């Protein structure tokens, strides 16, 4: 039994069996070490993704089964170069053949025989969202250094023709003084010269610098409309991955042991299953409780159901990295006790239904979600400091170059 | 070996005169493994079909290298004669039916093995028997995309010519009813009182004394205040909206599910997509209308799709995907249906078929697959989304240069008259 | 609609903003005595709030190079805060919104979700008579 | 806007008062009103001392005010 | 009312806001010109 492919619940106890659309799926129970008792069953009926397209492939084929679920291990890792779980059950003849989540990798293949994938998944993770937006130096954004080095050249050159109508105690220092106070939203008190046309020249300069800030601010609005998110991970080979205690206080991300994904990550990367070794969860449901309440940073497992647990969440406060990169992707599959002659059978009929498209419409009806990929991004607020440290910067740089400038000019005055 | 190329997993180019290609360096330098290819010349039927050698590499290449070193066995690649995939078809009206293309190349002793983009499905799985895939993918639909509206003007596009004119009649009209309240119970410093408020800027110490006039003046000033905040706003409001676009939805979208004499589109002749297109009964609507319009081979289509012959192309979505992403004029969109990966395709009796399908998810475990995909495929270029946020160029910066030396100008000339005014009195 | 003052922006914006204030006054002084000390406080109030109090700009050279760039700040901030209070005040989360009975909600029941009709009507026996 | 014109007339108000302890009740007003669209008329300066406090929180009121209803003004265009 | 998008005119919820701050500084004012004029007459 896992979550979103089959799914197991108590029959109707009024009626003494379950409802239509479904099949029985007989449960074991263990019992106690001292004696343990007439082996007991319970009358359990199962539904889902696998045990549906189980249903057809059934039909299709024209035979007959009886399923019941497995007693004890998961998926199955080997100990003592021997198997538990279904592979290990598969291998001792008493099964014959395994349906449900079970990802293909060399080591299983090499013990039993697979049919074609029938899905795309593979490695991946998730963060959880960031509120606010990744807008370092958006006051760059609108414009562009030529315009800005036109309007000095230009107030440059239109201040000079000003104190040349002056020529023919208007000077030099507070003509241009006059119109770099004005442009910017006419803030700093200046005098004003008595001359008609140069009053024409500022008036014309008054009007281009007011289409000017208009123009800024939508434009930088606008932008601000739109706004991309990004993750904060790159991708596997991040640096905030394999160098973890550099940064900050390390990232809290662990996987389920286990499981494929950690046979996987070892043979990959040790140290990194090193670090893993004190930071595992017991499930799927408790690590994705525990993304909300801040104890872990990511989450590493099987992309087929994150995909779906995504778009399943009460609200979309949950994501993936990028367009959904998968990592090593491998497909499910249906496994066979080796050397049967019902492996072609199955595996051309199960390809039938590609062709037919009954498949699409079954997903579409079982796996659509909610929440969407396409970069909500909903809003940014409350500005905070690293949004806004270059400006500071500049300031700064200003400050010093003034000091410096001051300095210059007391020890040119000095000789 | 017999192996077409799409557009990704084989490349073809001419050799030199010494009976091969100068090697071409890498972004970091590293060697590029080719091979001597022994294929047909030309693609038009009718020319002087004799072969040629010529040199190969790709994608697929350097994993078939991979392949042939780790399992130790030797080869020797060639194209296939008619550059097409190939699927069942009944000849000369006899009971037997017959392949053509590759199905015939590897089912009748002149292949071995089938390296190239082959899709899976359930009349091909009958003769050959697949080895697990190595890359998935789907089907998509290719269109073309409209450049949107420019930036337009500085002032012309937020205001239509009419006004204006209005507001420049309107200054002066009020300039003179406050010049006429002055007058009954300083005419020159009226308009600039009235010039500089509108401008927001400071020129001269005008302050009427009148009640009335300071009433007309505050009043005036909220409507300069009004007329700022609307032009501002208007040009934010429209610097953001964007023009709607089609965008076709895929299989479900109406113009597919009918066919149109406004809307052409045609897939390659003889293909898989043809068979899952002819197979399915509800289909047919739209087969009638493509099986009269296909084309030879997809170098061929992308190249029509841009010369404005074909509203879309139905084909792989990887092949697409990388040629939707290095030339910008085009836009790939919708949703995957049919999703089958690719595989190698061998006979129903050898050990090849075992060894390589465990090498193969060997090498694919450990990220080589993901080194090959950043090498070949991922490199990227020009995507700029669709709304494109677009920084203000030179279009904005041009006219308001122009207009500062044309007061220069006027100004000049306005000096000019002022010395002619001041002789004058 | 939230705090006028508090919706766009931090208190520690406004604590390092005020102190930029207050330490550029004082660069401004030494500033001018290097080479009137209740006149930097109102010129930079003024130049920040846009007020119409104002005395007289500084005569030295870097002192006008530093009060244009003081000038430039505010136009900046003032603007950034326009544009933030915008975007917040046009964009609403359309959650909850139910398409209708193609909906997975309703496909996939569960428990925290509850809906019915009234017995014995036209919904009842369209739900019913269907099989699927 | 009514208790934006009780706003005017209790802060002349307050600036009499403030005064008692060439500024009269003519200009006060014109100053009030005219730093509400971005003082951009001409007006005589306060020579009292804490005028200029009185009247830096106006302007902070007015500038404040202003930016608002040019943003809430493009949202309401653009919807 | 009726649509989705619902732009909604700000009401008085960001007047008083700023209303608060300024009917603060002008109850201060007096507070503070009784201290200026301290400050004045004793030095
Ligand atoms: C992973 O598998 C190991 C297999 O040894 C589990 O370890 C045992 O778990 C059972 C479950 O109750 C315990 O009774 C044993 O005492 C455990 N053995 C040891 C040596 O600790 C482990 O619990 C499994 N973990 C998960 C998350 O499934
Ligand atoms: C492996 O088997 C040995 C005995 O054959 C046993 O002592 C050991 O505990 C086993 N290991 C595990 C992990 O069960
Ligand atoms: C250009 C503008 C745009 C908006 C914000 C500013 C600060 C700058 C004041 C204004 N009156 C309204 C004019």
């Amino acid at each position: 039994e896992e979550a979103p492919f089959v799914i197991v619940e108590s029959v109707d106890p009024l009626s003494g069996t379950c409802m239509r659309n479904t099949v029985p799926c007989q449960k074991r129970i263990i019992s106690e070490n001292k004696t343990d008792e007439e082996p007991g069953y319970i009358k359990k009926c199962c539904k889902g993704f696998c045990i549906d397209i189980l249903k057809k492939i059934s039909k299709s084929v024209k035979f007959t089964y009886d399923l019941y679920l497995v007693t004890n291990g998961k998926h199955g890792k080997k100990i003592n170069g021997t198997w538990n779980g279904m592979i290990g059950e598969v291998v001792m003849k008493r099964a014959y053949m395994a349906v449900g989540s079970l990802t293909i990798n060399e080591e299983r293949s090499e013990v039993v025989d697979f049919s074609v994938p029938f899905i795309e998944t593979g490695i991946s993770v998730m963060v959880s969202r960031s509120n606010g937006t990744v807008s370092p130096s958006a006051f760059l954004e609108p414009f562009s250094a030529d315009v800005w080095v036109m309007m000095f050249v230009m107030l440059l050159i239109v201040s000079a023709v000003a104190v040349f109508v002056f020529e023919y105690s208007f000077t030099i220092g507070k003509a241009i003084w006059l119109l770099w106070g004005l442009v910017f939203n006419n803030s700093v008190p200046v005098q004003n010269p008595k001359g008609t046309t140069s009053k024409i020249m500022v008036s014309v300069w008054a009007f281009f610098a007011v289409i000017f800030l208009a123009s800024y601010t939508a434009n930088l609005a606008a932008f601000m409309i739109q706004e991309e998110y990004v993750d904060q991970v790159s991708g596997l080979s991040d640096k905030k991955f394999q160098r973890p205690n550099d940064f900050s206080p390390p990232f809290r991300f662990g996987t389920v042991p286990n499981g494929s994904t950690e046979r996987n990550i070892r043979n990959n990367y040790a140290e990194m299953h090193a670090y893993m070794g004190k930071f595992n969860q017991r499930g799927v449901d408790d690590a994705l409780l525990s993304l909300k309440t801040g104890k872990l940073d990511a989450f590493i497992y099987d992309a087929a159901v994150l995909n779906y647990m995504a778009g399943r969440d009460e609200g979309c406060k949950l994501v993936t990295i990028g367009s959904g990169k998968v990592f090593a992707s491998t497909g499910y599959g249906i496994a066979i006790q080796k050397d049967s002659g019902w492996k072609r059978q199955v595996d051309l009929a199960i390809l039938q239904l590609f062709g037919d498209g009954e498949m699409e419409e079954l997903e579409a009806l079982w796996l659509t979600g909610i929440c969407h990929n396409e970069k909500n991004e909903v809003m940014s607020s409350q500005l905070d400091i690293d949004n806004m440290a270059g400006v500071f910067y500049m300031l700064g740089a200003a400050m010093a170059l003034s000091l410096i400038t001051f300095i210059c000019e007391h020890l040119f005055y000095w000789q | 070996i017999v192996t077409i190329h799409q557009e990704p997993f084989v490349y073809v180019k001419p050799t030199m005169s010494d009976g091969t290609c100068k090697e071409e360096f890498t972004v970091n330098g590293d060697p590029v493994k080719k091979v001597i290819c022994t294929g047909p010349n030309d693609t038009s039927p009718g020319s002087p079909r004799h072969t040629v050698p010529q040199c190969c590499y790709g994608f697929c290449i350097d994993l078939l290298i991979k392949l042939a070193r780790t399992m130790q066995f030797t080869y020797e690649v060639h194209l296939v004669a008619d550059g097409k995939f190939g699927t069942q078809e009944r000849v000369q009206n006899s009971n037997k039916k017959e392949w053509n293309g590759m199905m015939g190349e590897l089912l009748s002793g002149q292949a071995d093995m089938i390296v190239a983009p082959l899709t899976i499905n359930n009349e091909r799985a009958q003769y050959i028997e697949f080895s697990k895939p190595f890359k998935y993918q789907g089907l998509t639909i290719l269109v073309k995309k409209e450049i949107p509206r420019s930036t337009l003007d500085s002032f012309m596009q937020p205001f239509q010519s009419t006004l204006w004119l209005l507001v420049g009649l309107s200054v002066h009209v009020v300039a003179v009813m406050l010049y006429l309240l002055d007058r009954f119970s300083t005419l020159s410093s009226a308009m600039w009182f009235s010039w500089g408020v509108l401008l927001n800027s400071g020129i001269g110490e005008g302050a009427p004394r009148s009640f009335s006039a300071r009433i007309l003046g505050m009043v005036w000033a909220g409507f300069a205040m009004i007329i700022v905040a609307s032009y501002t706003a208007n040009l934010a409001a429209f610097l953001v909206l964007d023009r709607p676009e089609e965008r076709i939805t895929g299989i479900n979208d109406p113009r597919l599910r009918n066919p149109s004499d406004k809307f052409i589109y045609a897939t390659v002749k003889q293909s898989s997509v043809d068979i899952y297109f002819r197979r399915q009964v509800e289909l047919s609507t739209m087969y009638r209308h493509m099986e009269k319009h296909n084309y030879e081979s997809a170098a061929e289509a992308i190249q029509a799709v841009r010369d404005n012959k074909l509203h879309a192309f139905i084909w792989d979505s990887a092949v697409l995907e990388f040629e939707a992403s290095q030339k910008c004029d085009l836009v790939t969109t919708g949703e995957l249906f049919f999703r089958s990966g690719f595989g190698i395709g061998m006979r129903k009796d050898s050990p090849w078929k075992q060894q390589v399908s465990l090498s193969i998810l060997k090498s694919h475990e450990n990220g080589f697959m993901e080194d090959l995909d950043k090498t070949w495929v991922r490199y990227q270029e020009c995507d700029s989304r669709s709304n494109a946020p677009a920084t203000l160029t030179f279009e904005n910066m041009a006219g308001v240069f122009m207009l500062v030396a044309g007061g220069i100008v006027a100004g000049i000339f306005l000096i000019f008259i002022e010395i002619a005014y001041k002789r004058h009195k």
